């Protein structure tokens, strides 16, 4: 089995030749003769080619590894790539399930707390924890909640209400897509996490419906995996069937790059495997 | 006849009277049945001396109660008018007689 | 109103009706008085569930209790007869709402 | 002054001293050990004492006597440096403070439980806790208990209960009163406190009281320092006035120490000393 990023980091470290042709590599890229002479060595370790996995021990330890080597822009490759209302009725599976409701109450809560009247919440704090009942919290109780079908806008206004945008979604500032786009591939959790939503949401116009692969459940954990960070997605509104989701940004200010800008935007907001994915979900498929 | 222990409900938070008008339910648990162990010479005692009158004409718990030991940390929902709320200690955790 | 707590009394250990002919005394103590702490949600929840008829038609406590959290360990006298006897947790040490 | 455990302290530190203990202590049991005696004898080991309810009383005696030992006299030294019914009053005022109460059933439990059809009760344990009544609740409580006087048979019956002796006090067999002196001498304790009534309740013909210095509470003291080792005494019976207190033995079979066995129990039977210790302390003044 090959190894991940933390372990290969490890070996590497000791070892003084490795550790050394690293250290050089990753100057490098940061920004000739030594620079070639130290990827050619690290071709030949297990640094080359690692990769990370979701819920990993050391995640974000992970992808700083995999990020400080990696040689580079649209879409970067994934580091996770190996080589009746149907909203209350999910509310209510949730609660009666005692790790479901501990971790759900646990983020509203925290989501939900004013700091003073300029701080709505603690956004970290309950992007963290947004994050915790995504990744602790099993598909079956987590995707039922967040992509639920709805025929009237209570329902909706509900689905909506998930990730409790008003605190982990909505800000003061609705800046530029591609400016977020930049914030996002600073933070090396988001970077990722983005990476690997264009990764299994980029739609294909060969499959039938129109995901790699046909694969709605990869596209639909990496849409998730996006909630908590800069990125974080949400439904735009409450429309019950004209569905709607978006990071929080316009293509306003684009300038030369609205070409640019658009294109990103549509990967959530015109896209055809996550569309597909979501109603797939929510209509029992 | 069930002894004390912790009983479970599903229930609308609404019925509930707290005033949350919300249609999501909770997981209501709570503490009832019979204490069963055998009378304490306390409570014999303490029976005796107020068929008596000889306490002070006070409030005097005479026998065991199945009251809870502890509580739930936090339950929340969405209401109607989409604000959330978070309820503490409104399940009971673990019961006992004392 | 006095609040939940420790009373003391003088008795005759005969006067109790547990079988001891004895004219020793005995300092009894025991829990008494109101529990005065703002009503718990889980009992006004417990309360109006009950009124409501939702609860199985059981024995349920949907109010704290004055009762001992720790008793008297042992206590002894002679009785008429020349005997011994040592009663142990005839009286309450610490009181608690529960 | 400096009591046996500090003194022995000091000489475990001190050269000279502290190796002639220890020759002593390896002599014992077991001219060069004559010569250890002697030095101690000699140092101020030789006139330090000790104290009823001190810290690591036992460790005191065992110092004193190892050093104090012309042979077998009939008074030893003590050890011990100088200073509706009343009996049913006096258990109520017992029951009625805390730690009297506490201590009291303490002993009453233990000397009360039968250990088997053959086993009246655990005799050690039960004199370990008389032992901690005696020096653990004030002389205020427990004299008049032990000491109260009576008018009539119920009050005299409590009285002689007080011990519980039927545990603490009687035996299938009485021994002779020299033999249960010789085994009161074997312990260091009872040796001590034997030792110490001896000198505060032994009669006198010219003191108004016929005690020492007509000092009844000294008399008291050692007296009721006695419960709870081989030598107990207590009331033999229930009358009322009529007191007469032994240890659990007799003068038969004495052979040619009828005479010295009889004076022996003459101290606790015929001793006009604790019989008006007793008498004014039931009195009131």
């Amino acid at each position: 089995p090959p190894v991940d990023c933390v372990r290969a980091n490890e070996l590497c470290a000791a070892e003084s030749n490795c550790s050394s042709r690293y250290r050089t590599l990753r100057q490098c890229l940061a920004g000739n003769k030594e620079c070639q002479a130290a990827l050619e060595v690290l071709q030949e370790s297990p640094l080359y080619d690692c990769r990370c996995k979701r819920g990993m021990k050391k995640e974000l330890q992970c992808l700083q590894i995999y990020w400080s080597i990696h040689l580079g822009e649209f879409y970067e490759a994934s580091p996770y790539e190996p080589v009746s209302n149907h909203c209350l009725d999910a509310a209510k599976a949730c609660n009666l399930n005692d790790n479901c409701k501990k971790l759900r109450s646990s983020y509203i809560s925290i989501c939900n707390r004013e700091i003073s009247p300029t701080e709505r919440c603690n956004r970290r704090k309950c992007h963290k924890a947004l994050r915790q009942f995504f990744d602790r919290v099993p598909s079956e109780y987590t995707y039922r909640m967040l992509f639920c079908s709805c025929q009237d806008q209570a329902c909706a206004e509900r689905r909506r209400q998930t990730i409790l945008p008003s605190c982990s979604y909505e800000d003061k500032e609705k800046p530029n897509c591609l400016d977020l786009r930049g914030v996002c591939r600073t933070d090396h959790l988001c970077r990722s996490r983005l990476a690997d939503f264009h990764a299994n949401c980029r739609a294909s116009y060969q499959t039938v419906t129109s995901c790699p692969a046909d694969n709605y459940q990869a596209c639909l954990g990496s849409y998730a995996g996006m909630i908590g960070f800069d990125m974080t997605p949400n439904y735009v509104d409450s429309s019950p069937t004209g569905i709607v989701v978006s990071p929080w940004c316009s293509c306003r200010g684009s300038g030369n790059m609205e070409e640019e800008c658009e294109k990103f935007l549509r990967d959530f907001t015109e896209n055809p495997c996550l569309r597909n994915a979501i109603q797939a979900f929510g209509n029992g498929t | 006849a069930r002894p004390c222990g912790l009983r479970e409900l599903e229930v609308r938070v609404s019925e509930l009277g707290l005033g949350y008008a919300s249609d999501e339910t909770v997981l209501f648990r709570y503490c009832a049945g019979a204490c069963e162990a055998a009378a304490r010479v306390y409570d014999l005692g303490l029976r005796r001396l107020r068929q008596r009158r000889r306490l002070r004409r006070e409030r005097v718990r005479a026998q065991p109660c199945c009251r809870p030991t502890a509580y739930e940390d936090e339950v929340s929902f969405l209401d109607a008018h989409s604000r959330y709320h978070t309820v503490h200690e409104l399940s009971a955790r673990e019961c006992a007689c004392v």
